[PDB]
């Protein structure tokens, strides 16, 4: 059968891959560039956008914008060239034919699975899609239906009490300490 | 409506499925009084009619589907005294062979006998192998397309010994300067590697093997094809009470103390891990060291070397000695092999591997994503199971290279025009224990008798056709929503194979699942009423139930590919490289594998023509040529037999060419009415003797039949001709009772 595809925007990378593989097949920074120079040489060629690998290879003549902070999507247009590079350029598959599981962090707001939602059958035309928590999948990683995970990314941690199999939402902490604010 | 005094009807009984019953009061529309055996007593108590019995002159025909009353008492009484008095093994139903296990020899194979069939039509003669095996070879004359004889049934009931004479016949029709030779010197071969001592019998075979004969563009033989299907791969690592694993361990063991094999460094059968489960190293009367010595007989014949020899019993003795290594935990996610251990010493000697590498690969699993790369440890029950899914992969990589190898001798360079091709496959089994094994196995069997309903409805729409009857009056039995239970999605297997990967599955929570999704929205599968761990599927022969304990430990095949890559880079022997020499396929459970394998085997049955042999072992003790009813009736609805029977008697299973109907029934018809035709002639006689057309039918070649009424036909010809016995015997009586008188006055 058709595998979904398994996608899953970190604040920091982009995992993506298919369903069963055991390993995400493409993995960059979840970044966009822009050019921040005057374009001297003509007929260079152009391009108003750098994403991933390439921004990063760039990024000396670049302004390099994330497009999540603390798992928030904060600017849309970005977000979807981001989903667009990975699509067609990292998976190279037709989006039209694979279900799609995305992932988010825990008690974020509402608006954000909203579009996330909109964006997948209206631009892309998934067949069908999925949004799951972060911490809930890291058990089905490690083997287990009891723990507490603790998750910490590129913009957000947070804590999810799981026992046999069921959340304890009341318990659920978020901290909005990770990565990025390491580095600065 | 007849039941008489001097009626006969069948009778249950716990001791003999049936018993013979004359009727001793006349029916009347309550409880009927019966005589017996034994004397006579009985008042049988109708329910809101006992089955009813065939006049002794058409018991012990050719055909079961020849008798006027269909039931299982028939059916069951003709292959009782054919088997018994006539000491007939073979019988029809339908287009089905159904065979018998004499189990004595018998003369009936001669060559004289083959001659003999040639050439004839499958009505022609009395039922034998030879005349399936005829049939055969007359169709792929008829039509280029190809033919299958499926020899089924019961471990035992001989599939194997009916598949060798089936080949002796082509081999002498068609054959000429040898395949016989090179066939069945592979026998031991197969036997060997393939079969294993199951509880209720030895030497069970445990694939399913196809021959597929070649013919050239003359019908003379050319050469032949070997393939196997449905290995029960499970089988080499776990093993039942009192089962073994494939003969070809304990012959190995056996033959231990030979100087060849004193390097391999073998113990007694009991010894290593994948010999001892099952508590039973010795078979009563076979010499496992004389079997070993006709094994390699068997190879040396068909031209695998002595090197090669050596190096399959390397490898088996390596799948032995990888047997015993023992895991330590030292944590609950990790485990390690404990320093200089002897197992391991011994295996990767015998395989010529790095002991060090191959102790970390087993303990240690591998992932790299696209850019970089992790060693993780896993804990011991992964390592186990990790163990065992290499020792089964070597198995079977081993068993499909040997049979390259003999494909390679079978194999003849002239261009096969076309095939006949003959699969013996295990029956439906049903056992006081039923476990992933079984259900395997019923699942094939699921699928095979789903082509065979198949075919007979297509047969018999083919045949009203050539009769312009209605086909509405037809049916088949439709099993597909037990292999959509067994096979789709949300099915028992896509379950099971669910539960092999959600973390802390167990049978309990695979059987919590099935409940679930199919307790009650299915009529096919059913709960045992006193029991959590078990299931019940409503298969065609038999409801049968399976006990979820240790479904998942025999599903489970992940095979670390960094185990591959060590045995692959070893440099010691030239086999062991070249059996893994040409994935997805390493993480298959061996469910999946199976289904695979099982579609595989349909689509090369369903691009051919199928003629279907049944092979009924007669008694579990080996006693030669006496029956046991008890189990026969088992075999009997094993083999779809019974449910062919009565759909027959559900539609007109009774078919009469006219001038046979004239040959039985010229008694009936006045030497004034017989027409100059007797075709007509028995159109009219027949609807003068019954007054309503849809007892019967005619046909363009046949007479049909409802049943019963030939039966009828009988009883009022017989009772015809005792009335002219009586006219002509009255006369000459009364002539002598004359002459006597007139003397007397004279
Ligand atoms: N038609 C037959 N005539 C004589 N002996 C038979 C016949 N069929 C079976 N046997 C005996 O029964 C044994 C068991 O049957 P076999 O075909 O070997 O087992 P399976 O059918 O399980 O492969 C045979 O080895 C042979 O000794
Ligand atoms: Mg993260
Ligand atoms: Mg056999």
């Amino acid at each position: 059968e058709t595998t979904a595809l398994v996608c899953d925007n970190g604040s920091g990378l982009v995992k993506a891959g298919f369903a069963g593989d055991d390993a995400p097949r493409a993995v960059f920074p979840s970044i966009v560039g822009r050019p921040r120079h005057q374009g001297v040489m003509v007929g260079m060629g152009q391009k108003d956008s750098y994403v991933g690998d390439e921004a990063q290879s760039k990024r000396g003549i670049l302004t390099l914008k994330y497009p999540i902070e603390h798992g928030i999507i904060t600017n849309w247009d970005d977000m979807e060239k981001i989903w667009h590079h990975t699509f067609y350029n990292e998976l190279r598959v037709a989006p039209e034919e694979h279900p799609t599981l995305l992932t988010e962090a825990p008690l974020n707001p509402k608006a954000n699975r909203e579009k996330m939602t909109q964006i997948m059958f209206e631009t892309f035309n998934v067949p069908a899609m999925y949004v799951a928590i972060q911490a809930v999948l890291s058990l089905y990683a490690s083997g287990r239906t009891t723990g507490i995970v603790l998750d910490s990314g590129d913009g957000v941690t947070h804590n999810v009490p799981i026992y046999e199999g069921y959340a304890l939402p009341h318990a659920i902490m978020r901290l909005d300490l990770a990565g990025r604010d390491l580095t600065d | 409506e007849l039941y008489t005094k001097y009626a006969r009807v069948w009778i249950p009984d716990p001791e003999e499925v049936w018993k013979s019953a004359e009727l001793l009061k006349d029916y009347k529309p309550k409880v009927l009084q019966l005589r017996l055996e034994e004397g006579k007593d009985l008042e049988y108590c109708l329910d809101p009619l006992p089955p009813l019995r065939n006049p002794d002159i058409l018991v012990g025909e050719n055909d079961l589907t020849a008798l006027s009353y269909l039931h299982e008492p028939a059916v069951l009484h003709n292959l009782k005294v054919r088997f018994i008095d006539s000491k007939l093994i073979y019988t029809y139903c339908g287009i089905v062979l159904v065979a018998i296990n004499p189990y004595e020899q018998l003369p009936i194979y001669g060559e004289d006998i083959i001659n003999a069939y040639s050439g004839q039509n499958m009505g022609d003669m009395d039922p034998h192998i030879f005349a399936v095996a005829e049939e055969a070879y007359k169709q792929m004359a008829r039509d280029e397309r190809n033919q299958s004889i499926i020899v089924s049934g019961e471990s035992g009931a001989g599939k194997t010994v009916s598949a060798k004479y089936a080949m002796r016949y082509f081999a002498t029709v068609s054959g000429s300067a040898n395949v016989e030779e090179k066939v069945l010197a592979s026998n031991p071969i197969m036997e060997s590697i393939g079969n294993a001592k199951t509880t209720r019998n030895d030497n069970s075979s445990r694939f399913g093997k196809y021959i597929e004969i070649g013919f050239d563009k003359r019908y003379r033989i050319i050469g032949a094809n070997m393939r196997t299907y449905l290995l029960e791969k499970s089988r080499v690592v776990f093993q039942a009470e009192e089962e073994r694993n494939y003969h070809i361990f304990y012959q190995l063991c056996a033959s231990a103390a030979l100087p060849e094999f004193k390097t391999l460094r073998l113990g007694n059968a009991n010894y290593f891990h994948y010999t001892k489960q099952g508590g039973s190293p010795v078979i009563d009367g076979i010499d496992d060291a004389k079997e070993m010595v006709n094994t390699r007989q068997a190879c040396t014949l068909l031209g695998i070397s002595d090197s090669y020899q050596m190096g399959i019993f390397r490898i088996l003795a390596g799948i032995l000695h990888l047997g015993n290594v023992e895991f330590a935990s030292r944590d609950s996610d990790s485990c390690a092999i404990p320093p200089k251990h002897d197992p391991l010493t011994i295996f990767c000697d015998l395989m010529g591997v790095d002991y060090e590498e191959m102790a970390h690969w087993l303990c240690h699993r591998k992932l790299a994503t696209a850019t970089e790369t992790y060693i993780k440890p896993i804990s011991k029950l992964h390592a186990i199971n990790a163990r065992d899914a290499l020792a089964k992969h070597i198995y079977a990589n081993l068993f499909n290279w040997i049979v390259d190898h003999v494909n390679k001798a079978l194999h003849s360079t002239v261009k096969q025009h076309s095939f006949i091709g003959v699969l013996d496959i295990y029956g439906f089994e049903t056992f006081e224990i039923n476990s992933f094994e079984q259900f395997c196995i019923n699942y094939a069997n699921e699928k095979l008798q789903q082509q065979f309903n198949m075919h007979v409805f297509k047969l018999e729409q083919e045949e009203y056709m050539k009769e312009q009857i209605p086909w509405t009056l037809i049916d088949f039995y439709d099993n597909q929503p037990c292999i959509n239970l067994i096979e789709a999605k949300m099915g028992v297997l896509d379950l099971l194979d669910e539960e092999c990967k959600m973390p802390k599955g167990s049978d309990d929570t695979w059987a919590q699942k099935l409940y679930n999704t199919h307790l009650n929205k299915c009529a096919l599968f059913e709960k045992p009423r006193l029991s959590n761990k078990a299931f019940i599927i409503k298969h065609f022969a038999d409801k049968v139930e399976y006990q979820c304990e240790g479904f998942l430990e025999k599903n489970k095949d992940t095979v670390y590919e960094e185990q591959i890559k060590v045995l692959k880079s070893s440099k010691k022997f030239k086999l062991l490289p070249e059996l893994f020499q040409d994935s997805k396929e390493h993480k298959k459970t061996v469910g999946h594998q199976f289904r695979n394998s099982l579609h595989l085997l349909m689509e090369t049955l369903n691009a051919t023509t199928p003629h279907y042999v049944r092979c009924i072992k007669p008694n579990d003790f080996k006693f030669p040529f006496t029956f046991d009813e008890k189990r026969a009736v088992q075999q009997l609805r094993a083999c779809g037999v019974l449910e062919t029977i009565r759909i027959s008697a559900a539609g007109f299973p009774s078919r009469w060419t006219y001038q046979e109907f004239f040959s039985r029934y010229r008694v009936l018809m006045k030497q004034k009415d017989v027409l100059s035709d007797r075709k007509q002639t028995c159109k009219n006689v027949l609807e003068k003797l019954i007054l309503d057309k849809d007892k019967y039918q005619f046909g363009k070649t046949k007479i049909f039949f409802r049943a019963g009424q030939v039966a009828y036909l009988e009883k009022i010809r017989a009772d015809k001709l005792r009335a002219a016995c009586i006219r002509i015997q009255k006369t000459i009586r009364g002539w002598l009772m004359r002459k006597k008188y007139m003397r007397m006055r004279r």
